[PDB]
């Protein structure tokens, strides 16, 4: 993306909830249920799995990103010490096998620099919000689409947001 | 016995550890504080050579 309708300076941007990272889909594991059973896969966001992932730039180091995001948006340092659980339940049809795999969702924050109404620098923070599972019913030896398993680029499973605030000097 | 003991103290990681909020107290964690008293004795010794 390029040439936004914003004045020059630095901005904190919230991109919304429901961001899943590339190549990270099945790293959490999967469950195979069958023949009328119900599978429940879930997690508890506490401690190490709640640690956010940083991607800084020369102008925007880790501390700049963290402090600006927490000043404007939800304070994730305090809120990630309180455990929060989530779960997904799916029922297999009779005489058939179902596969379900889980991957975390992230809040995507951006620190952008606008110079003459064109974004010249962008740093990105992913804060672990919750999870998201995908399921499919399969036959022995059936081919599965490559899109169900693998993700090429980071994408948002929901509608993307763009909530900007100018960082004051 | 090198003149270096605090090398394994990493200030960054320690500063990243959140504070202890929800304390589950252990009931009997202390003793009755017993003060220590001292009587100072004085000897009185005589001498002819200073
Ligand atoms: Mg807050």
């Amino acid at each position: 993306s390029d040439t936004i309708d914003l004045a020059d300076g630095n901005y904190v941007v919230r991109r919304g909830d429901g961001w899943i990272l590339s190549r990270q889909n099945q790293i959490l594991g999967g469950s195979v249920i069958s023949n009328g059973s119900t599978g429940i896969v879930g997690d508890l966001r506490v401690n190490d799995n709640a640690i956010p992932y940083y991607y800084p730039t020369p102008s925007f180091n880790e501390e700049y990103i963290k402090n600006n995001i927490q000043t404007v948006f939800t304070n994730f340092t305090e809120a990630n010490q309180i455990p929060i659980g989530f779960e997904f339940s799916k029922t297999a049809p009779s005489n058939k096998n179902l596969y379900m795999y889980l991957q975390y969702t992230y809040i995507r924050y951006e620190i952008i620099k606008v110079l003459q109404h064109e974004i010249i620098e962008r740093a990105v923070l992913y804060v672990p919000s919750l999870g998201y599972v995908k399921s499919i019913e399969f036959n022995p030896g059936e081919k599965i689409n490559k899109d169900f398993y693998f993700l090429t680029n980071d994408k948002c499973i929901l509608n993307e947001q763009f909530l900007y605030k100018k960082i004051l000097e | 016995s090198n003149d270096s003991s605090l090398d394994n103290v990493n200030i960054g990681v320690i500063d990243n550890i959140p504070e202890i909020i929800d304390v589950n107290p252990y009931k009997e964690n202390c003793d009755k504080f017993s003060p220590v008293q001292k009587i100072t004795s004085t000897r009185e010794i005589n001498t002819n050579i200073p």
